[PDB]
RNA sequence: AGAACUGGCGAUGCGGGAUGAACCGAACGUAGAGUUAAGGUGCCGGAAUACACGCUCAUCAGACACCACAAAAGGUGUUAGUUCAUCUAGACAGCCGGACGGUGGCCAUGGAAGUCGGAAUCCGCUAAGGAGUGUGUAACAACUCACCGGCCGAAUGAACUA
RNA sequence: GCAGUCAAGCGUUAUAGCGACAUUGCUUUUUGAUUCGAUGUCGGCUCUUCCUAUCAUACCGAAGCAGAAUUCGGUAAGCGUUGGAUUGUUCACCCACUAAUAGGGAACGGCUGGGUUUAGACCGUCGUGAGACAGGUUAGUUUUACCCUACUGAU
């Protein structure tokens, strides 16, 4: 592998109203039957998968509490 | 496989022998606790479950690569492999097994 | 850089299409409207009926002489109750989309708001050097924005002249890392706590220190706090509390330099304390239990709150920014005589405190185990609400300077907004990509600043709950985000060693 | 007997009488006893006894050390203490693999006369919408146990992995060939996503694709391990 | 794995290495006598159960290739060394005696007095004595050992190397 | 496995470099919830013996081992270690009995079924075709012993 500073730049981008305009698209699709996935898009799929959760998970009560204890 | 079978019968065995304390008779529920913290009951037995999930896909996962081993050299590698990750599944739950 | 997906031929045609205008129809009839006050609920005018041609300031002067306060006019915000503000006119706001027509009754929430507007930051003013080490902490001069104290890792603090951008004095008492600064809410005295278990006091304006270290304290200072000048006796200096992670709340005399109380009921490290402005102070600490002590009966714990399952990481007051900022206003006007800063104090503490018919000083506890905590500890030992929903610990908590707005910093890389009263989620701040370590408030309560792992700042509008601006400059980690008084200026500093000042 | 009934027996009425003598007398033969399983044991049982005793004197002497230690005598925030944790790349040169090890001949027909197929014996990536050629037209077969989709990648800075997935394959060092049939092996630079790294670009953009080069063998440890080009 | 030089072997028997493609010695007419090489001299088996100084005892030693197993790892086997210390104002073992006072230090606990825990770990008097090394009690008590002294009287202990 | 951390040592007078034992992160996160390509050899029957890396039987050691039962371990191979179901596959899984239903070598460096099954035939895929195969189904003669030895018995 030869030195190359392609090796170390970023590949892949994104800016924040594309991040808000794929967030807010992702809601707003209506799936239809009749419509088959022909190629799906390459996104940061955890970036943009953020729904809000009405409740939290439970407290790791271990970090308070050992066995131990 | 020997290996993933011989964890799964140890945890299975820790898993059915102890009582499921939301399951019992309220004042045995109380009082086991009382004594012994429900939570972290729950808690260490939900490890154990866990960790004989993984490792019978650990299991799984290298008896399907071992199909395609090409010499020995690779299937001892991956061989042991699988049972070093067992080991850091199993001493993982080194303080479950302790307060259990 | 992936892109959205460009128009496709159809929607290019639709767009050469031609648009329609939104107009008023000169044909608008008459719709009744009732104006309700959002904080106290009281009706005002019965039901009046108005034509569709009003505007926001039509509506707004009209509510006014419906009053009968018109000499001196205060503005208001309308909503309708889905919950949908009036923009520009009722026509475009509610009749347009159809939800709300002529014939039936219109009920208007008018909420008051400031007379002075806060623009957003957008640019970096400057970035300046001078700091050893990271920067730990950071805090505006109540009385101007031309003035910033910052404690770093390297032993010191540092007083910012920010009209020129330029360091003004250089705080060298210290032995170890200043983890706390704090301006008195006098703007007299700047106070700095350490990794050293010592608080040390500075004059700003020669920049020097009153003598000898605050010693006592046997852990490093967690958190400080001051007395507020409109509970202060005029002629007298505001106390200094202060936590520590020894699990001791320590009150400091200044004028004296002496220590009179010592709390020490936690079996754990304060996370923090708060100096309420009814004689009160609030601790919460890593033995999951918030304390309320009462300084009129010796410093003795009052109450015990016990709600959350972890650590209590932060908490806020109703009240506290009229706290910190004690006599002061947006518009910088120092006050003549103690006295005349006493009630002007009082005055500005009472505008946020006593509404809606009795006084109340909400406090809200953000914890370890994900959640907060929203309690009106005066009234009754349970908590008025629960609020979940992130995911992770929740670092930050902020009331609004009117006290209407919870905003909390998640390291789950969110920020939530909630009601301040009753506690009820409004909103999610998402953007950023790492966690949000703190937040800040503008002055007039409309804008929200927020620092965070990801290197960057992010400047929100909490009226129409999206992303206003995001503000990269940072070369590593930002730790400390402050907004001005006067709100012109915002402070920013972490990892890299750099002050950053921005501005509109 | 209920709760500690062994304990209250031997409250009250003690335990054996010779039981302190014997006690001492073993603890005291215990000495010939390790010297004598140091030299009788064998096999396995003697390699682990060996281990084990290296192991004990190690943990004695760190125990004397810290003893004798405590007899002698990075600037975090408030809110994170108490809280823990040129463009050469880090492998220019690998070892080769030749087509021989690389591929395996896959014999068809009644009589195992014909021999076009070909198996990669090596992990390999195939991407997103993956869908295998028809049996009789395929030549280059990608056995889908063998498909990798995610890697151990390692940032250099800050000390952590991350569970993240593989975006394409840029460049395997054994061959352009390799490259395009997405073979996995050590030295090949791999293209992932960094989306919760949470890195920002100056210019403020979100950082969710960079380069890697893989460490190990896969075909050998089951996993693919990954540095980062940071 | 790739280059360059040089040997050995095929075409070659003989002595030795138990046995043998590449190891040691030595190259070949038919014989006699003598001396040797390499290897050997308990018996098989020709030749000292020679001489000499040491080491080793293996519940399947070793008589070997000097590579691996091998972590220069483990061992209260044994031998010889190296460097540190202690010592007749008394070395190591052993027995006896002392091992105190503020003080049951603070917090915590139903109880917690050095010895369930969390943080201090200071002062006095000492020849010496920890705000305690362990056993023990529900807590105390009691015993111990850390340290000191009396009796004994001459070398001893630790860590490494081979 | 990869990437680190520590340091008993090794090395040195340039506080470089190797580095045992430990240890962290990823794989894998909390309330015990709820089958994915073996490209070339396999199974039986009868019957013998060997190994121990011991499942049971014998004797022991440890364990909150009360008793009963069980777990871990030591010496130990004298003696046993089964009957069945499933061919739309079993590189095994179930049911039961039982003291127990341990692992393996002497092949895998005499009958018998799957497979080295050639000539017949059909279907599928590819080929302009002769044909070949990603393949699927069906039918298809190899038959010593009186020799030597070994073994069992007999003069
Ligand atoms: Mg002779
Ligand atoms: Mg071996
Ligand atoms: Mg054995
Ligand atoms: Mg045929």
């Amino acid at each position: 592998v030869q030195p190359d500073r392609r090796w170390f730049g970023n590949t892949r981008v994104i800016s924040q109203d594309a991040l808000q305009h794929f967030r807010s698209a992702l809601g707003e699709t209506q799936k239809d039957t009749y419509q088959v996935l022909l190629r799906r898009n390459k996104l940061p799929m955890s970036l943009l998968e953020e729904k809000d959760a009405d409740e939290s998970p439970k407290a790791r009560i271990l970090d308070t509490e050992s066995y131990a204890d | 496989k020997y290996t993933g079978e011989g964890f799964v019968e140890k945890f299975e065995d820790i898993l059915k022998g102890f009582p499921n304390i939301n399951d019992v008779h309220p004042f045995h529920r109380d009082l086991m606790d009382t004594l012994y913290e429900k939570n972290h009951y729950k808690i260490s037995l939900a490890a154990i479950s866990r960790a004989k999930s993984l490792v019978e896909q650990v299991a799984r996962d290298y008896v399907r690569l071992l199909k395609f081993g090409q010499s020995l050299f690779q299937c001892k590698q991956l061989k042991r492999a699988a049972l070093g990750r067992m080991a850091t599944i199993v001493k993982k739950l080194r303080d479950p097994l302790a307060y259990l | 850089s992936t892109l959205i997906p460009p128009p496709s031929k159809k929607q290019k045609k639709e767009a050469q299409l031609p648009r329609e205008v939104a107009i008023i129809p000169k044909d608008l009839p008459n719709v009744s409207i009732k104006f309700q006050a959002l904080d106290t609920g009281d009706n005002v005018g019965g039901a009046l009926r108005v034509p569709g041609a009003i505007s926001e300031k039509q509506l707004e002067e009209l509510l006014n002489q419906l009053n009968g306060t018109s000499d001196d006019p205060v503005p208001y915000t309308f909503s309708c109750t889905k919950t949908i503000d009036i923009t520009d006119n009722l026509y475009s706001s509610l009749i347009k989309p159809g939800y709300n027509s002529t014939e039936d009754q219109i009920t208007l929430l008018y909420t008051p708001r400031a007379v002075f507007k806060v623009k957003p930051v957008t640019r970096s003013s400057s970035a300046i050097a001078g700091h050893g080490s990271t920067i730990l902490c950071s805090a505006f001069a109540p009385h101007t924005s031309s003035r910033m104290v910052t404690g770093a890792g390297d032993n010191t603090a540092r007083i910012w002249d920010c009209d020129t951008q330029t360091p003004m004095h250089t705080l060298k008492g210290h032995y170890n890392w200043v983890l706390c600064v704090s301006w008195s809410p006098d703007g007299e005295v700047i106070a700095t706590g350490s990794m050293d278990n010592t608080i040390r006091l500075w004059d700003p304006k020669s920049g020097q220190c009153l003598g000898d270290a605050l010693r006592g304290h046997s852990k490093w200072i967690t958190s400080l706090s001051w007395e507020p000048i409109h509970l202060v006796k005029p002629g007298s200096k505001p106390r200094l509390a202060s936590s520590s992670k020894d699990g001791t709340i320590k009150i400091w005399d200044t004028v004296s330099r002496v220590c009179q109380y010592t709390m020490s009921g936690h079996t754990n490290s304060v996370s923090c304390v708060k100096w309420g402005g009814q004689g009160l102070l609030y601790s919460g600490s890593h033995d999951r239990t918030v304390r309320v002590w009462d300084i009129n009966s010796q410093g003795r714990c009052i109450n015990i709150l016990k709600s959350h399952a972890h650590w209590v990481n932060h908490l806020s007051l109703s009240t506290d920014y009229a706290l910190r900022i004690g006599a002061f206003d947006h518009t910088g006007k120092k006050p003549s005589t103690p006295e005349e800063a006493q009630k002007k104090a009082l005055e500005n503490y009472e505008k946020i405190c006593k509404k809606n018919g009795n006084s109340e000083e909400m406090m809200v506890t953000a914890s370890d185990d994900y959640t907060m905590f929203l309690w009106n500890p005066l009234k009754s030992t349970k908590p008025i609400a629960r609020m979940t929903g992130h995911q992770k610990l929740v670092n930050h908590v902020a009331f609004s300077p009117d006290g209407r707005y919870i905003v909390s910093a998640s390291f789950d890389n969110s920020i939530k907004l909630w009601d301040g009263r009753d506690g009820k989620f409004i909103s999610t701040f998402r953007g950023h990509v790492a966690s949000v370590y703190q937040v800040a408030w503008s002055s007039d309560c409309r804008l929200l600043v927020s620092c965070s792992k990801d290197t960057t700042l992010k400047v929100w509008d909490v009226r129409t709950r999206k992303l206003s601006v995001d503000l990269p400059g940072h070369k590593d980690e930002v730790y400390t985000v402050d907004w001005s008084v006067d709100g012109k200026r915002v402070c920013s500093g972490g990892k890299d060693k750099m002050v950053r000042l921005w501005t509109h | 007997p209920q709760n500690d009934y062994i304990e209250r027996h031997i409250k009250q009425h003690g335990k054996r009488l010779d039981h302190e003598e014997r006690k001492r007398k073993r603890e005291a033969r215990e000495s010939h006893k390790i010297s004598e399983r140091a030299q009788k044991l064998t096999g396995w049982k003697g390699k682990q006894f060996a281990k084990k005793r290296y192991a004990e004197k190690v943990s004695m002497r760190k125990k004397i050390k810290a003893h004798e230690q405590s007899k002698v005598k990075d600037a975090l925030p408030t809110y994170l203490l108490d809280r823990e944790q040129k463009f050469s790349v880090p492998l220019p040169k690998v070892r080769g693999i030749s087509e021989e090890e690389m591929f395996k001949v896959i014999k068809t027909g009644k009589s195992r006369s014909k021999s076009w197929k070909r198996m990669i014996t090596k992990h390999t990536f195939v991407g997103e919408g993956f869908t295998r050629r028809p049996v009789k037209m395929e030549r280059i077969i990608r056995p889908s146990a063998l498909r990798q989709k995610k890697a151990n990648v390692t940032h250099p800075e800050l000390g952590v992995t991350v569970f993240l997935p593989i975006l394409a394959v840029k460049k395997n060092p054994q061959s352009p060939m390799y490259t395009q049939l997405g073979v996995l092996t050590k030295g090949t630079i791999i293209e992932v996503n960094v989306s919760e790294l949470g890195m920002v670009t100056a210019g403020g953009k979100v950082v969710w694709g960079k380069y890697a080069q893989v460490t190990n063998e896969p075909d050998r440890d089951g996993c693919v391990n990954a540095v980062l080009l940071v």
